[PDB]
RNA sequence: AGCCAGGAUGUUGGCUUAGAAGCAGCCAUCAUUUAAAGAAAGCGUAAUAGCUCACUGGUCGAGUCGGCCUGCGCGGAAGAU
């Protein structure tokens, strides 16, 4: 899970869920488009 | 809501022990209960179980509407079953069922044979589909995940250990 | 006619027998004898001067069977036959060269009366007029 | 005695993959790990191996009881193997006569002259488990020089007579020449077999396809590696033919006066080739011979030299190979060399064309100050027919510069011309205008033009980006299966100018052009698509270009 | 929002045709039928076969949706007996 301040939809399919409380993006096929912070 | 227009129709063949919170549900091969949250109204109005979210918990709508969906799980689950089949791709792979333990040949230095619980009837037609039988939809899937973490999906040759519906998605070398 | 399985209409130029590469797809979507189909219609190709492509429609059935349907080339390609070049739509409202009249339209679209269902006489005379400003063509009659 | 071993699979997976006819006879007892029993089936005897000695039993016992009934499914499988080799068995498979161990093997025996089945055979070699066993179905199941069709030398060039001779020593010698090692002791060697007939030591054997005659000396065999010295060599032994002064692939060793072979088939093409380079000057002296007794060893090695550059291009048909004739000059060859890459025509072009570029020239080298400020023209690349590589335009200005000045600023054009900003690619078939040539008195000489312009000329290169002339070559590829988008999909990383797509009954043949210059490691990459499954051919056809934009900043 | 569900079909959409064949990119950017379809969004990809968005054409049979303004909240937030 890469990190950054950023949490921007950005695959065409990003599901966003509040795991814990810090956001983090869940794609389908592209585990590049993983963020979590903010 | 839509899970307020989703009442269950329990069918002859699976008793109800309305002990108020904690229902114990006398099935076909086993007991399926779950001892759920005090933000439920239940009752087992005539055929078809009605449920109600309980106030001050009006957040129940949520802790009842995982219950809607729980219930009618139950009643199918013990006496139909879940096929959940797992598709074991390695190189010189093999499973089979014996009592309630399988092996796993999994590439190492030492087999690796792990017991599994109750509410399992597993089976092997072959050395790369093996069978789980099961009467709760969380267990029918706890002990299939565990041997699925043991070798997940490679997504350089497709190696591993997958279910029978999973599709992964396997890539190109494109280096060397 | 049928459904969610197969429907592409593909079919150039009937002179080359081995299947064009990009056709090719077409063609191996569901397990043909590829040799059944160079065979199926060449009796009718030798009725004909080679040189516009001609198309087919692909449809599918259940166990290694298969069906194509026989029409006749499209205006589109019957514009820039009588015109000479194949290709003229460089810039559409730009260029005005080159004039066929409507006479020309409806023969080539009797051809379209004695073939298909829709493509009709009256409505494509438009398109087949739609096709002439694309490709920077002027027309008058 | 591994994972995944499945001997029925194997055997039945040629029937679908290569699609031949096999019908195995030693079967498989024991789950890969507690593995002791091959099955022979003919005898219908299992046999116990060393419990891990290297070789001390060959117990046969019968058919264990755990696999009776596997035994029974497939030896009928065998005994029809004899009915539909001979039709004489046809009747008795049906009849019931008995079907031994020593009938069926008369019958399949003549079923490995035609080859329509070939026998297969389970078991371990480093394990010790089947080589005990492997060895009697090889005077059984393959041939003999004496029950094939032997030698059969045919004429020269009068009639088309193929003649059988004989196998036995009561022939004309005759032997052939093939697998010709090299040693420092003798120079050449050779690996030969010799068919029929005894030749005694010393002989004026010949090689009669090539016209040249050589005496037979000492004949050496080996174990593969220790120095035996065969004096006598009977029929059928292999040795070393030592003392060939020339010998090809395949010709004969025949007494004269005897029947006589012509025959090389199917004649390689090492087809990778890369250029190797000396590492002193003094070894270009031993690498220059290095030709000599390396590339008469095989024709899987050839050296590609060019007519120019004089560099040692060599070729092979793998890289793997193209290891191991540097490995093979390493240590006993005593060679450094410096690996590096083929001569590809690397003629410097220009992508942008420089305005003015003024050769600054200012020195008092006769006495007073011999000044030479001149200007050139960065002229575009002069294309179409021009067989003078150096087109120089001398433009004066009202013929300022007189003829004895003329051919200062053009040696000095042309000395850039041939030299290249880069690694000294040569700026060649480039036009130059010459736009204003400064003339003096005592300050005019032949250095005051030519300086000026060599300086001049290499500036506007800096700002004229030169690329690569290149040459392109015709690059076919034959690879059998839809794994090829990936190949053309990865060509087209590399300019492979697309031709078609077409297809043979196994394979899909692609046709393309693609850059000489972007050849590089062009057989190691596609062996790593195809996975080594590729056959095919190397032409060329057109000339072209590859990207360089390196004066930008790369280039001084 | 999901299961059935056609992805109605003129066309090869050029150019330059080697494939730039709706899926590389610049100019057009009409539509034969309009109770469902654009000369078009990605993946499959040299091109396409596979899978969708397009209208949800038929079922559920009630509410639902995308943004503007504020009350507060979470992440951002790691230091040295």
């Amino acid at each position: 899970m890469k990190v950054r301040a950023s949490v921007k939809k950005l695959c065409r399919n990003c599901k966003i869920v509040k795991r814990d409380g810090v956001i983090r993006v869940i794609c389908s096929a592209e585990p590049k488009h993983k963020q979590r912070q903010g | 809501s839509r899970v307020a227009k989703a009442p269950v129709v329990v069918p002859a063949g699976v008793d109800v022990k309305i002990n108020g919170q904690v229902i114990t549900i006398k099935g076909k091969n086993g007991e399926l209960t779950r001892t759920l949250n005090d933000a439920v109204e239940v009752k087992h109005a005539d055929n078809t179980l009605t449920f109600g979210p309980r106030d001050g918990y009006a957040d129940g709508w949520a802790q009842a509407g995982t219950a809607r969906a729980l219930l009618n799980s139950m009643v199918i689950g013990v006496t139909e079953g879940f096929t959940k089949k797992l598709q074991l791709v390695g190189v010189g792979y093999r499973a089979a069922v014996k009592g309630n333990v399988i092996n796993l040949s999994l590439g190492f230095s030492h087999p690796v044979d792990h017991q599994l619980p109750a509410g399992i009837t597993a089976e092997c037609p072959t050395q790369t589909e093996i069978v789980l039988k099961g009467a709760d939809k969380q267990v029918i899937g706890q002990v299939a995940a565990d041997l699925r973490a043991y070798r997940r999906p490679e997504p350089y040759k497709g190696k591993g250990v997958r279910y029978a519906d999973e599709v992964v998605r396997t890539k190109e070398a494109k280096k060397k | 006619a049928k459904k969610v399985q197969a429907y592409v209409k593909l079919q150039v130029a009937a002179g080359m027998a081995n299947p064009s590469p990009p056709v090719g797809p077409a063609l191996g979507q569901q397990g043909v004898n590829i040799m059944e189909f160079c065979k199926a219609f060449n009796a009718k190709t030798d009725s004909i001067e080679k040189g516009l492509p001609i198309p087919v429609v692909i449809t599918v059935y259940a166990d290694r069977s298969f069906t194509f349907v026989t029409k006749t080339p499209p205006a589109a390609v019957l514009l820039k036959k009588a015109a000479g070049i194949k290709s003229g739509s460089g810039k559409p409202n730009k260029d005005k060269v080159g004039k066929i009249s409507r006479a020309q339209l409806q023969e080539i679209a009797q051809t379209k009366a004695a073939d298909m269902t829709g493509a009709d006489i009256e409505a494509m005379t438009r398109s087949i007029e739609g096709t002439a400003r694309s490709m920077g063509l002027v027309v008058e009659d | 005695d591994r994972m995944g071993a499945n001997f029925l699979k194997v055997v039945n997976q040629i029937k679908t993959r290569l699609g031949a006819n096999p019908v195995p006879l030693q079967l498989a007892i024991g789950a890969e790990e507690h593995f002791t029993g091959v099955v022979d089936l003919v005898k219908m005897k299992a046999i116990n191996w060393n419990d891990a000695d290297q070789g001390v039993t060959f117990e046969y016992e019968d058919i264990p009881a755990d696999m009776v009934e596997l035994a029974n499914e497939w030896h009928q499988n065998l005994i029809e193997s004899a009915a539909e080799a001979s039709e004489e068995l046809m009747e008795k498979y049906l009849g019931g006569e008995e079907l031994t161990e020593a009938e069926i093997k008369g019958a399949l025996r003549q079923r490995v002259l035609n080859n329509e089945i070939i026998l297969v055979t389970c078991g371990s070699a480093f394990k010790n488990k089947g080589v005990q066993a492997m060895l009697d179905a090889v005077i059984d199941y393959l041939p003999s020089p004496v029950d094939v069709p032997a030698i059969n030398g045919i004429l020269d060039d009068g009639k088309d007579t193929p003649a059988e001779r004989h196998a036995s020593d009561d022939e004309p010698f005759s032997a052939l020449a093939f697998k010709i090692a090299t040693d420092p002791f003798v120079g050449n060697l050779t690996f030969f077999r010799v068919y029929s007939g005894v030749v005694n030591s010393g002989d004026t054997v010949l090689n009669s396809v090539k016209a040249a005659r050589e005496r037979f000396g000492r004949i050496v065999q080996m174990h593969a590696n220790k120095r035996e010295e065969i004096k006598e060599v009977r029929a059928g032994d292999i040795a070393a033919a030592i003392g060939l002064k020339d010998v090809t692939t395949g010709d004969t060793l025949c007494d004269p006066d005897a029947p006589i072979i012509l025959e090389r088939m199917e004649f390689p093409e090492p087809v990778i080739s890369i250029a190797v380079e000396p590492k002193t000057k003094a070894d270009q002296e031993k690498m220059g011979l290095a030709l000599g007794r390396l590339a008469k060893e095989d024709p899987s090695f050839r050296v590609w030299t060019d007519e120019e550059s004089n560099q040692t291009i060599i070729a092979g048909m793998g890289e793997l190979h193209l290891d191991i004739i540097v490995d093979r000059m390493k240590r006993e060859f005593n060679v450094e060399a410096n690996v590096g890459k083929p001569q590809v025509a690397y003629r410097e072009t220009i992508r942008q064309k420089v305005t003015d570029v003024e050769g600054k020239h200012a020195k008092q080298s006769g006495g007073r100050g011999q000044y030479g400020h001149v200007v050139i023209d960065m002229y575009p690349l002069e294309p179409g027919s021009n067989p003078k590589g150096y087109e120089f335009i001398n433009d004066i200005k009202g013929g300022v510069i007189p003829g004895e000045y003329i051919p200062a600023v053009d040696k000095g054009i042309q000395e850039q011309l041939k030299a290249g900003p880069l690694a000294g690619y040569p700026v060649v078939d480039m036009g130059i205008r010459l736009h204003f040539g400064s003339y003096h008195d005592v300050d005019s000489s032949e250095l005051a033009f030519k300086l000026a312009a060599s300086i001049a000329f290499k500036e506007g290169f800096k700002k004229a980006k030169p690329v690569l002339l290149e040459p392109i070559m015709k690059v076919e590829v034959e690879t059998p299966e839809e794994n090829t988008g990936d190949v053309i999909g990865d060509l087209s990383r590399r300019r492979g100018m697309l031709k078609g797509q077409e297809s043979e009954v196994t394979g899909v043949k692609i046709h393309a052009e693609v850059p000489l210059s972007e050849m590089f490691g062009y057989a190691t990459q596609l062996r790593s698509l195809t996975k080594g499954r590729a056959s095919y051919t190397m032409e060329f056809l057109k000339y072209d270009e590859a990207p360089s934009n390196v004066a930008q900043a790369v280039i001084e």
